[PDB]
């Protein structure tokens, strides 16, 4: 659980009122909690599992209540299963609690292994929203139709008899908002978000690449409604690395039924992509991210400078004008550096000239080369 | 019974038999895994940098 | 147990203001079958 | 050290205070003149670090006596002004304002905009620090406000002066000095601010913004805010003051949506259009259009909604060949809910009599009435279809039909009042079922009407002790929903005397719990008005005493967000100690009713209810899911559905039942696929319990209500405006469900039909000024403020382009995709009218 | 340009605040 989002950002008493509303509610929480049976069930089960209980691994289930369990010493024991253990929650590789004296299975322990993919499960999408992105409307509708609508409303596709699209590639110059759009769609539909950065699936170990992608899809399907993001797919996209490609392509198209997990893959060099990975059967949605135009640039300037204190003299149009020379990330860079420049000369209220010299210096640092 | 004091990884001692978690003990830092490359809080101070 | 909630309740209350041995017998008399410490 | 120019300025600021160490006048005029000009140069500049103020930590502290005793002429004014400008930096908040007051009054714009803002804030603080016992020291503060406010309006500081003026509580004087362009910011700001500031300041702020809107001739928004103030006389005033016929028609559409109807006189131009639109009877003609424009016209089958044709039917073969009562009632309710308002069915039209013949007992009163939901707002449609059952040989199905007749008329008003005529002669029928059906239908047909002929036909049934108790309960419920929030004495005193006379064996019976609601419905959103009533309610006995008083107090503050009343309700929920605790259970829905007016209130109530479930005794535990349902009616937030799923399998049967209802209630009409999945899983899971099967299938009907076009949200108009008739429509069902084994799973399934009082579809339909449909491309999506900080919130984010008509799920907004049209009202919800833009040119 | 002396950041974060700063950060 998390706090509500207070949506004035200028210092106004509306922001205050929302805040003291929240304080009121949390204070009622405090009040309520401070102003303060099944011993039969406990006396049977939690006394049968006499403390302490060891933790081991389940290998096989042989009978209805008989299973093989290994422990951290590595020994193997054919033990019985007490009736209260959920059989459907038991499978090879599962962590199981065991009676200390007689090693009898006394319950399943929720998994705490596979650390790395557990970290890349992130789920920490809520920093952005479709709000934070402006002007990418065509891309927004495309990705909504491809991945967001089938997750939010698969009813349309099931009623239509349609098997939903099962792969999306995002492409364009860097800093156009591909990663931002992926995070934003992860935020709009609260399906679990999976991110893995390109080259990081390339590994020294021969198996580790395909193994890593296999376990990532395994955890994704385990979370069921999930979105997996591979940024800079080019690192793999453009024998061992080709074998990781084959693993990913078969995880996309191949045997079994994948189900609900969606795949977003972002590239900066789409034309260098190999034909196999761009599967017409799987990857039917390619979304271009062009360099922002005048309207989009204006929207990005408003979005980013919105949280900054601004003077009256700022004429945003001369910043917007000229051509499509730069992307949204460059716009954020101009906003930030204009903030610093206003800070040096001691303005907490950035002016037009600040942005003018900021864009000039950025264009100086933008590209290079002898005449 | 002060379980809320028991954060993860507090290096907390048991009893030799029946385990029966005993008491917190001091923490485990000795970050030699990081100290192989980390410099902690270094020694250099702006005074012996000149020019 | 009470809590402030002083965010709005303080102004709410200041608006509600509108709606608002020595002679003891140290001579204890006893009996023939009387306990005496 | 400091740079050469910095050293020069520091030396100047230094010997400008070194000289001041004595009486000489060559200090007070000249040196203070130099200080004034330099400080003016520093402060007027945008430099956020006025250089003299940096140096002046060794401040004037030695110069207090001479500052005080010197002549009040230009020297004292100069010293006070300098110390005031400096004092915004030191901890001299109490004394900076006094320095400015005793110094030269000047103009605040002379020093600096930040100086003006800080002085304005100081004025706001000193207004609250000043006692209310006197009104003389407030004039000096007003002599600053009178110029601070126009300066703020000139300098794009709308929210600053709005806050300033609500702090001094004197909002009256924003309604004069506003520009034609700056009005949007301020009105939207107070419109956002009203939901949080407590009574009665919120209402005064509302009427202030309404005055601003009238002064800027924004009649539709003025009527919208008047409806916020739920005073039909104010709405009548603005309606009469209107000067546009099409704007009047648009606001009549808004009134019909809100469920408010007021009489019109012959002077009302184009009488028939306004009267019929405000009577809403046109809705069906529009609705069947939208349905056929998206071709959902085929009526769905409850079995197909269950889709037994595809699941592994593990109850089948020999053990399915019975038309058992319970699942038949569930199927009838599903057919009513899913095929509601579409005016047609394939199951109970061709096999109308035949399906009825295979139900039994209370199903007849239910199943027949089910047809009324299918035939919504086609009064002459249903009214031609219920006749075959108005003279049915069966009696219970006659009771269901006599309620369906009224339920068809729900939400619409007819000049003929056909339902009144039909059900007038049966409100005293000898058989309890006939009377019950008649009275429930008639109450549903006239919820929110407040007309006294029906109320005076209803009220004698209170004293009619010969009528079974549930008849009295339904009578109180009908009187409540017919007169919502009006606090009319004629109803209120009668129902108070009705609830005053019941005895112990009557106060504890199953249906008496509705009678307080009948009182509370008459006091919706009126707050302290219950305080005068509450004095009588204490005469009755505990635990029924606390039950009734807490329920009516909750109804008095429904949607208000009054955190003090929520605190008292929490105290009611905190008495740790089961029938006597039933008064706690109502209290649970209390935190719903108050907190369901704001997004932050709802989302914080969500976190409160989790802990309350963790700690609650069964009376609170069973009550919680109902309140959870009311927080997000027809708004299936995932963080609510997951909790309902985790508590749908509770060993407590009633907790499970309430969670199962909350499933369909939160996702009502949303046709959510995931919620349908968990409902199918529950149906194949709880197949061993007819009660849980019936509840799960009822929830499946609820979520598929109107096939997706229909919802039960009591709020409307960008979720800021609530419809009291809808609030009652949910509230009766939700308070009834507190004893689901006896009320709903027991004898009174018909009670669910109360939600039809809240029946409203969610869509956009665009018309031209002739009011014929005009399909127009629009931009649809969520609502956020983004670059709007205390300003414009118009942002349809993550949008699609859709040609009207389009359905609008909870949280959805639409905007004109092209500016080639101008809307009659800049709130695009419900039926809206467009006009060609003449200012726009090719 | 000289670096931000402690007094300079002090006045930067004091002069530029609204008359609300203290309340809303304390409330946070
Ligand atoms: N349309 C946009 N709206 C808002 N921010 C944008 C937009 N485009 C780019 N940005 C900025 O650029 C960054 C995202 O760059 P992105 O193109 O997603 O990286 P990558 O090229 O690695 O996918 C974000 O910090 C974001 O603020």
């Amino acid at each position: 659980s998390k706090l509500p989002l207070v949506t004035p950002h200028t210092q106004c008493r509306l922001k205050l009122l929302k805040l003291e509303r929240i304080k009121d509610y949390l204070l009622m929480e405090e009040e309520f909690i401070r102003n303060q049976k099944q011993e039969e069930e406990r006396s049977k089960v939690d006394d049968l599992r006499g403390t302490p209980m060891s933790v081991g691994t389940l290998e096989e289930i042989i009978d209805d209540n008989h299973a093989i369990v290994s422990t951290s010493v590595g020994s193997e024991h054919y033990v019985s299963i007490l009736s209260f253990v959920d059989k459907d929650l038991l499978e090879p590789g599962c962590s199981v609690l065991l009676n200390h004296k007689v090693h009898a299975v006394i319950g399943v322990l929720m998994d705490d292994t596979d650390p790395l993919v557990t970290v890349m499960k992130v789920e920490k999408a809520p920093q952005e929203t479709y709000a934070d992105i402006g002007g990418l409307d065509n891309q927004i509708q495309e990705i909504k139709e491809s991945v967001e609508l089938p997750l939010t409303h698969p009813e349309y596709y099931e009623e239509m008899g349609i098997k939903p699209p099962k792969g999306v590639i995002l492409y364009g110059p860097p800093g156009t908002g591909k990663t931002l759009l992926a995070k934003a769609v992860a935020n709009q539909t609260s399906a679990t978000f999976l991110r893995v950065v390109g080259s990081e699936l390339i590994q020294k170990y021969l198996g580790d690449g395909p193994k890593l992608v296999r376990e990532l899809f395994r955890v994704a399907e385990e979370h069921a409604p999930s979105i997996v993001f591979i940024d800079e797919i080019d690192a793999i996209g453009t024998r061992e690395i080709q074998r990781t490609m084959l693993e990913l392509l078969n995880q996309l198209d191949g045997f079994d039924s994948r189900g609900d997990v969606k795949v977003i893959m972002a590239t900066n060099r789409i034309e260098t992509l190999d034909p196999a990975l761009i599967r017409p059967g799987r990857i039917d949605r390619k979304i271009e991210f062009p360099l922002p135009d005048e309207k989009t640039k204006k929207r990005i300037f408003q979005i980013h400078t919105s949280r900054m204190t601004l003077a009256d003299d700022v004429t945003l149009d001369d910043l917007i004008m000229a051509k499509d020379d730069l992307s949204g990330a460059d716009i954020k860079a101009i906003c930030t550096e204009a903030g610093l420049m206003a800070l040096r000369e001691r303005r907490m209220k950035v002016t037009n000239e600040d942005f003018k010299k900021s864009k000039e210096n950025v264009l100086y640092k933008k590209q290079e080369g002898t005449p | 019974i002060d379980i809320n004091d028991v954060t993860p990884n507090c290096r907390v001692a048991l009893r030799n038999d029946s385990y029966t978690l005993h008491k917190i003990l001091p923490n485990k830092v000795d970050p030699l895994v990081s100290l192989m490359m980390v410099e902690k809080v270094p020694d250099s101070t702006y005074e012996m940098i000149g020019g | 147990v009470s809590t402030a909630v002083l965010s709005i309740t303080a102004k709410a209350k200041k608006k509600e203001k509108e709606k608002e041995k020595e002679p003891e017998p140290n001579f204890q008399l006893l009996d023939n079958p009387a306990r005496v410490m | 050290e400091l740079s050469e120019e910095d050293k020069q300025l520091q030396d100047e600021l230094e010997m400008l205070v070194e000289r001041l160490g004595e009486k000489d006048t060559s200090l007070y005029r000249p040196a203070l003149e130099e200080l004034r000009r330099q400080i003016r140069s520093s402060t007027t500049s945008m430099t956020s670090v006025p250089k003299p103020l940096k140096f002046l930590r060794p401040h004037y502290g030695k110069l207090k006596e001479i500052y005080e005793n010197m002549a009040p002429g230009e020297n004292k004014r100069f010293a006070a002004d300098i110390i005031s400008v400096l004092a915004m930096t030191m901890s001299g908040e109490r004394e900076c304002l006094k320095y400015r007051l005793v110094g030269s009054q000047e103009e605040l714009a002379s020093w600096g905009h930040e100086y003006v803002r800080h002085l304005a804030g100081e004025v706001a603080k000193e207004w609250q620090e000043l006692d209310d016992a006197e009104k003389v020291q407030r004039e000096p503060l007003l002599t600053l406000v009178k110029e601070i406010v126009p300066y703020n309006m000139a300098h794009n500081a709308e929210h600053e002066a709005c806050d300033l003026l609500m702090e001094i509580e004197q909002v009256d004087m924003l309604e004069k000095d506003i520009d034609e362009n700056a009005y949007a910011k301020v009105c939207l700001y107070l419109t956002s601010c009203v939901n949080y500031v407590p009574e009665p300041e919120n209402s005064a702020l509302l009427r202030c913004a309404l005055g601003v809107f009238r002064k800027f001739s924004r009649f539709p928004e003025a009527l919208r805010l008047a409806l916020m103030l739920n005073d039909m006389e104010l709405v009548e005033d603005i309606f009469t003051s209107c000067k546009d016929v099409v704007v009047q028609k648009q606001m009549a559409f808004m009134l019909g949506r809100h469920g408010v109807f007021l009489e019109l006189s012959e002077d009302v131009e184009e009488y028939e259009d306004l009267t019929e639109i405000m009577s809403n009877v046109q809705l069906n003609s529009n609705f069947l259009a939208l349905a056929r424009e998206l071709d959902i016209m085929e009526p769905k089958v409850p079995d197909d909604i269950y889709k037994t044709h595809l699941e592994n039917n593990r109850f089948g073969g020999s053990g399915s060949q019975v038309d058992s009562a319970r699942m038949n009632l569930a199927s009838s309710f599903v057919n009513g809910f899913v095929n509601a308002a579409f005016g047609q069915d394939k199951l109970l039209t061709d096999d109308g009599n035949k399906w009825l013949y295979k139900n039994k007992d209370h199903g007849m009163l239910s199943a027949a009435a089910s047809l009324g939901m299918i035939l919504l707002w086609d009064v002459d449609g249903g009214l031609t279809q219920i006749d075959k059952y108005l003279y049915s040989s069966e009696d219970y199905i006659k009771s269901g039909a006599l309620l369906a007749c009224g339920i068809v008329n729900s939400g619409v008003r007819n000049e003929c009042d056909p339902a009144l005529a039909l059900l007038s002669d049966y409100v005293l029928h000898n058989s309890n079922t006939m009377r019950l059906g008649s009275i429930f239908g008639l109450g549903l047909a006239y919820a929110g009407s407040n007309r006294e002929d029906v109320l005076t036909l209803l009220l004698p049934v209170m004293g009619d002790s010969k009528s079974s108790m549930e008849v009295a309960g339904v009578t109180a419920l009908a009187c409540g929903m017919i007169a919502v929030g009006s606090c009319n004495g004629d109803v209120t005193s009668t129902i108070l005397q009705t609830i005053m006379e019941k005895s112990e064996t009557e106060l504890k019976d199953t249906y008496a719990r509705w009678l307080p609601l009948g009182l509370g419905l008459n006091h919706l959103g009126k707050g302290e008005a219950i305080e005068a009533i509450l004095a009588a309610l204490e005469v009755v006995s505990e635990p029924f005493r606390s039950f009734a008083n807490t329920l009516v107090d909750v109804c008095a503050y429904a949607g208000s967000g009054n955190v003090l009343k929520v605190q008292q309700l929490l105290h009611i929920c905190s008495e740790h100690f089961a029938d006597m605790g039933a008064h706690q259970g109502v209290a649970v829905l209390g935190i719903a009713l108050i907190a369901m007016g704001e997004e932050i209130g709802a989302e914080m109530a969500l976190r409160t209810f989790g802990h309350l479930l963790r700690y609650g005794e069964p009376t609170l535990r069973r009550a919680v899911p109902l309140a959870l349902a009311l927080i997000s009616v027809s708004n299936p937030r995932l963080n609510i559905l997951d909790t309902l799923s985790k508590f749908s399998h509770d060993a407590d049967p009633e907790v499970s039942y309430n969670s199962i209802f909350a499933m369909g209630m939160v996702g009502s009409g949303t046709n959510n696929a995931r919620l349908a999945a968990m409902l199918r899983q529950l149906a194949q899971y709880h197949a061993k319990d007819p009660n849980n099967l019936f509840m799960v299938r009822l929830a499946q009907g609820l979520t598929h209500l109107g096939k997706g076009t229909l919802t039960l949200c009591p709020y409307h108009s960008d979720r800021q405006l609530m419809s009291q008739v809808a609030v009652a429509g949910l509230l009766t069902v939700l308070v009834s469900f507190l004893d689901v084994r006896n009320i709903i799973l027991g004898k009174s399934h018909y009670v669910l039909y109360g939600l039809v009082a809240a029946m409203q579809p969610r869509m956009l339909v665009t018309f031209d000024e002739e009011l014929r449909p005009l399909p127009v491309s629009v931009r649809v999506g969520q609502a956020v403020d983004v670059v709007g900080q205390a300003g414009k919130p118009k942002t349809i984010t993550g949008f699609q382009t859709h040609t009207t008509p389009v359905l609008l799920a909870h949280g959805e907004r639409a905007e004109l995709a092209t500016e080639e049209f101008l809307p009659v009202t800049p709130i695009l919800e419900g039926f809206v009218i467009l006009r060609k833009n003449p200012n726009y040119d090719l | 340009i000289r670096a931000l002396d402690e007094g300079d950041i002090a006045l930067l974060k004091t002069y530029g605040q609204s008359t609300y700063s203290r309340q809303i950060k304390q409330v946070e």
